[PDB]
RNA sequence: CGGCCCCCUGGACGAAGACUGACGCUCAGGUGCGAAAGCGUGGGGAGCAAACAGGAUUAGAUACCCUGGUAGUCCACGCCGUAAACGAUGUCGACUUGGAGGUUGUGCCCUUGAGGCGUGGCUUCCGGAGCUAACGCGUUAAGUCGACCGCCUGGGGAGUAC
RNA sequence: GUAAAGCGCACGCAGGCGGUUUGUUAAGUCAGAUGUGAAAUCCCCGGGCUCAACCUGGGAACUGCAUCUGAUACUGGCAAG
């Protein structure tokens, strides 16, 4: 039921007194094409088992979105360290208009329809990042007609 | 391997080897899905099972909490909505629709034992409709009987009745303040009227007394073929305790009580005298 | 349950200097005695009788409860409090991931208790000497570590701590968790991370040990009942 | 309610801060700390060494009452300053005594005198005092049998520094520290004090009114340089010091503890 | 900006009151002050010391080290107008958890003692939230905001040429 | 702050911004109307060339300007505090 996008993967490596030692890191995230969604960024000596390891984190930690029917339910910024994200709700039929890591946290989500842009870096890892961040702080019409002690009539 | 590595709470197995196995499952909250694990990749282990020792209808249900949530998984797989409860045995009465009974029900001799033992004590499968139709078999009652605890007026206790949920049957125990925003409370007088109600629950053990609590009839006389316990009680009442006793009274002296006939007593006495003669006899 | 006169006598309204404290403690202090912090006990009270309660209900689903406290003053009395309601403890140094590197502690257990079964239940006797020191060594080191949490099977649904700051990893092993925590907080100690504080003189061992009476009382009930 | 505030300020009212009020109770023994609990923040780390009397026993079981000190609070977890130190204030009540009816009597034996004065020791402390004291006349208590048994009659206090000086024999007879910084100064006067902090270069022993003296790691013993002054003496004890030397301008009392 | 004294003189802070009644903040151009070196004229010249000379060192030593040593450093009056002129942090105002100090006021308190409880100004260190590329900053912000100005737009060429 | 980037520091004209209360005005601001904003082009709904491009009817738009009539919270002006 869940789905599963390896983003990135990135070869780094560390100098020791023979050498370069080469290893990999991961960059994936997942989702259950629902408000649930979650990234995983893993690291190995082989790619195979640093994508485990990514898939693995990401299983855990997840984290839950308030998704008006298939877009958002306002426009969003979300920012983190270099990458600082817009995206906004769009209507059915648009598609994901999302460039990169982006996109597939957008992807997995079971976001549909959104226009997004990202400023600044484009690090996938800080992009999704500050995508995940975009979406945890968007809050519903509910959420904030029990915030403020109203109906949602009265927020329309 | 999880269940083996206390990660699936499973309980009991109230399953039937050779038909259905259906068991419900906890588990510690921490993003583990103990169906999930017992079903795997399509029902990748949940293949193994079903194939296992013979084609068996293995099914996992999501334990929720305590036992309430137990009656609708021992129900599936299939629709159940609501349930009623009771004491000791408490017989979880299954409430479905006839269209998802048929599903529900499965089978008369299957899942209606299969999902008797999930509980571990037993389920009684009815419809929608029939819950109503014994819901309601039940308000009458606690006024369905004869109206035998308080009792005043009928007028003024049928106006108390329309708005008096569980009639009052044993309703003191409850809030005794919300009768009195009823249009008419003066005094406390319906406060008293349910103090009249308790009052006849002692009547009623005082007619309790009238069949025990003044010594009721023994056991050869109450298990004398041809009288009920109402005629038991009714010979008794004339200082007789025993058969032997029934049989040393006569037509004349049984006579005195009109719910006997002399035909009758004729006929009881008779057959007290013949099993205290023929007591040797099995 | 437990009274305010009985905390009084024990020592629970003193709490750490005043260059010491925590400002995130500002509510549950009272005021400032001899350049001494002095909690609230009006406030302290409900919120220790709410815990309590909180913690029979635990125990009532049948919960495994963790009695936390490595002060080395106390560390006799959690253990003793631990067994009296036959629960679990660790009165001796966390280890570092204990809760969320269960899965390799569990081996350590494992081990704990393959050894012990070696020392009482084979008799074997016959090993070489140094040989032989050296598996006692192992097993005293496992016993101090491990011997509360040896018949725990998996993670406890409940955390008990008697300091805060001192045990900061455990608690945060628990919100990582998501266990519930139920942590005596002085004046100097962070709560945040706590989710059932109990503001209370950690350092004082009479203090120390009403708290865990009445811990291991309600316990004992949440079992009974 | 009010109940609390009403309590805190009787809890107040029930203690005060110096060693006067004994409240603590000892509530547990092991070799070698005794600990008490006062109603303090937290329980005293107590040594042992203030709780055996004059012959190097330990006096007092659970539940015993001795008050201790106050007026320093946490050094990063405990609380108290030692106990003993109340007794002081005991001796000096005693002290006090005499001024009402100008006679304070006890026993005091004096054999020697430290720093030109015979030293005198009451039940456990022993105090140094000035040479006329330990004798009301010329007697000279050096041909009296060794650690005579009279009374002390007070010939001389400074009132400041702890140096008192008391009269055994003859029953029948009856800024501020800177300036004159000459009493103890000849070349050799030894006093009794009390050191305070090791320094890892030094021990601290000062006691004569508001000043300092480092008996510092050179002479302490008779071995120079592998000494480590924590191993050597104590920490909190009162000793044999005496001068060597004195700064009356840069503040600095050179003591030392060879002799 | 550092020995004391005197004469003339600017600012700052606190304590209470009394008064004025928005008179304020910022500031392109403009004006002034502006280390050291440097220039001009006139004085002065102990020590130190660019330049210079010799002796060493060195492969060489137009240096480092040594012996000397003149401009200058000092004073008066002019000019110069730049420095890593740095907190590499524009000015003014408001708001946001804490601790340990220093310094300088001031109110009360038995100053019963060097103290106890406050309340102002300036100031050093640590550290929370928050911020930050990180380092770190953190009520003296590099946090949360407002007003005005100055400045930046790849490295070199070049802060150079005209 | 360290990546390029805080004038060395100040005073200060012009300029920019401006505590709080009341009154007034109605300049800014907002609302409505009138006049205009050529046609074509763009966009919407239509029609015609077999379709399309293309042609084409009607609308919308042309974010503006000018006027007149209102509104007066804010900004401004004036008057008193």
């Amino acid at each position: 039921e869940l789905q599963e996008k390896l983003i990135a993967v990135n070869r780094v490596s560390k100098t020791v007194k023979g050498g370069r030692i080469f290893s990999f890191t991961a960059l994936t995230v997942v989702g259950d094409g629902n408000g649930r969604v979650g990234f995983g960024y893993g690291k190995a000596r082989e790619v195979p088992a640093a994508i485990q390891k990514a898939m693995e984190k990401a299983r855990r930690n997840m984290i839950n979105v308030a998704l008006n029917n298939g877009t958002l339910q306002h426009p969003v910024k979300g920012v983190h360290t270099g990458s600082r994200v817009f995206m906004q709700p769009a209507s059915e039929g648009t598609g994901i208009i999302a460039g990169g890591a982006m996109r597939a946290v957008l992807e997995v989500a079971g976001v549909h329809n959104v226009l997004a842009k990202a400023y600044g870096s484009t690090n996938p890892i800080n992009v999704v990042r500050a995508t995940i961040d975009g979406l945890e702080n968007m809050n519903s019409p509910e959420m904030v007609a029990a915030k403020r002690g109203k109906s949602v009539e009265e927020i329309l | 391997p999880e269940i083996g590595e206390e990660v699936i709470e499973i309980k009991a197995a109230a399953r039937d080897p050779g038909s259905r196995a259906k068991i419900a499952v906890k588990t510690n909250d921490k993003r583990i899905d103990p169906v999930g694990a017992c079903v795997g990749m399509r029902g990748a282990r949940v293949q193994a099972v079903s194939t296992e020792l013979g084609g068996e209808r293995i099914d996992i249900v999501l334990w929720d909490d305590n036992p309430a949530q137990f009656v609708i998984n021992a129900m599936a797989p299939a629709d159940v909505a609501s349930i009623v409860v009771d004491e000791d045995k408490h017989t979880m009465d299954i409430a479905v629709e006839a269209g998802n009974l048929a599903q529900a029900i499965g089978r008369n001799g299957q899942n209606v034992r299969l999902a008797s033992q999930l509980s571990g004590w037993e389920l009684n499968v009815m419809t929608v409709d029939d819950l109503q139709a014994k819901h309601q078999a039940e308000a009458h009652a606690a006024i369905d009987t004869f109206t035998k605890y308080l009792d005043i007026d009928e007028d003024f206790a049928t106006v108390l009745v329309e708005e008096g949920f569980s009639t009052l049957e044993e309703l003191a125990y409850v809030p005794m303040k919300e009768l009195l925003e009823i249009e008419g409370l003066d005094e406390p007088t319906v406060e008293a009227l349910r103090e009249r109600a308790k009052n006849a629950l002692a009547t009623i053990a005082q007619a309790q007394e009238e069949s025990l609590g003044d010594n009721k009839p023994a056991d050869d006389l109450l298990n004398l073929e041809g009288v009920d316990r109402d005629l038991a009680f009714k010979l008794a009442a004339r200082g007789v305790c025993t058969l032997e006793d029934l049989a040393e009274q006569g037509i004349d002296d049984l006579a005195d009580i009109e719910g006997l006939t002399d035909e009758k007593a004729g006929a009881l006495i008779m057959a007290a005298r013949n099993i205290c003669w023929f007591g040797d006899e099995a | 349950t437990v009274s305010m006169r009985d905390m009084l006598k024990a020592g629970v309204h003193f709490g750490h200097q005043t260059r010491y404290w925590n400002p995130k403690m500002k509510p549950f202090i009272f005021g400032a005695r001899n350049k001494v912090h002095i909690i609230n006990l009006e406030k302290t009270v409900p919120m220790f009788n709410e815990a309590l309660a909180e913690l029979n209900k635990i125990a009532s689903r049948k919960g495994k409860i963790l009695f936390v406290g490595t002060k080395r003053a106390a560390s006799e009395a959690v253990k003793d409090a631990a067994l009296s309601c036959d629960q679990f403890f660790v009165n001796h140094r966390w280890l570092g991931g204990m809760l969320t590197n269960w899965k390799t502690v569990r081996q350590s257990i494992k081990r704990l208790k393959d050894l012990e079964t070696q020392s009482q239940d084979g008799t074997f006797d016959k090993l070489t000497k140094k040989e032989a020191l050296m598996r006692t060594r192992e097993l005293e080191k496992l016993e101090n570590s491990l011997g509360g949490i040896k018949d725990m099977g998996g993670l406890p649904d409940a955390l008990f701590v008697i300091d805060a700051d001192h045990e900061h990893i455990a608690i945060k092993e628990a919100n990582n968790l998501g266990i519930p925590v139920f942590a005596i907080v002085d004046t100097n100690s962070d709560p945040d991370g706590v989710d059932f504080v109990i503001p209370g003189n950690d350092d004082a061992i009479r203090a120390v040990t009403l708290y865990l009476g009445a811990v291991a009382a309600t316990v004992r009930e949440g079992r009974s009942q | 309610e009010s109940f609390a505030q009403l309590f805190e300020e009787s809890l107040k009212e029930i203690e005060t801060r110096p060693g006067s009020i004994v409240r603590g109770v000892v509530v547990a023994i092991d070799k070698d700390v005794v600990l008490v609990d006062a109603g303090l923040k937290s329980e005293s780390a107590i040594p042992a060494e203030q709780f055996k009397n004059a012959q190097g026993e330990l006096e007092i079981q659970v539940g015993d009452e001795v008050d201790v000190a106050l007026d320093a609070v946490e050094d990063g977890f405990g609380e108290t300053l030692l106990s003993r130190e109340k007794a002081k204030r005991h001796e000096a009540w005693i002290t006090l005594e005499k001024a009402y009816e100008d006679a304070e009597t006890v026993t005091g034996v004096i054999n020697g005198k430290v720093k030109g004065g015979f030293t005198v020791e009451l039940n456990g402390i022993r105090a140094f005092l000035p040479g006329s004291l330990v004798d009301v006349r010329p007697v000279r208590d050096t041909l009296h049998l060794e650690g005579k048994e009279l009374e002390f009659k007070v010939i001389k206090l400074d009132q400041k520094r702890n140096n008192v000086v008391v009269s055994r024999r003859a029953v029948i007879e009856s800024e501020d520290p800177w300036v004159a910084i000459a009493k103890r100064y000849p070349e050799g006067t030894k006093l009794t004090g009390r050191v305070t902090n090791l320094t890892d270069y030094g021990c601290f022993v000062e006691i004569e009114e508001g000043v300092e003296g480092l008996v510092h790691v050179s002479e302490m013993d008779w071995t120079n340089k592998n000494i480590h002054p924590s191993k050597v003496v104590n920490v909190g004890d009162v000793v044999e010091v005496m001068v060597l030397d004195i700064d009356e301008e840069r503040r600095r009392i050179s003591l030392g503890l060879k002799q």
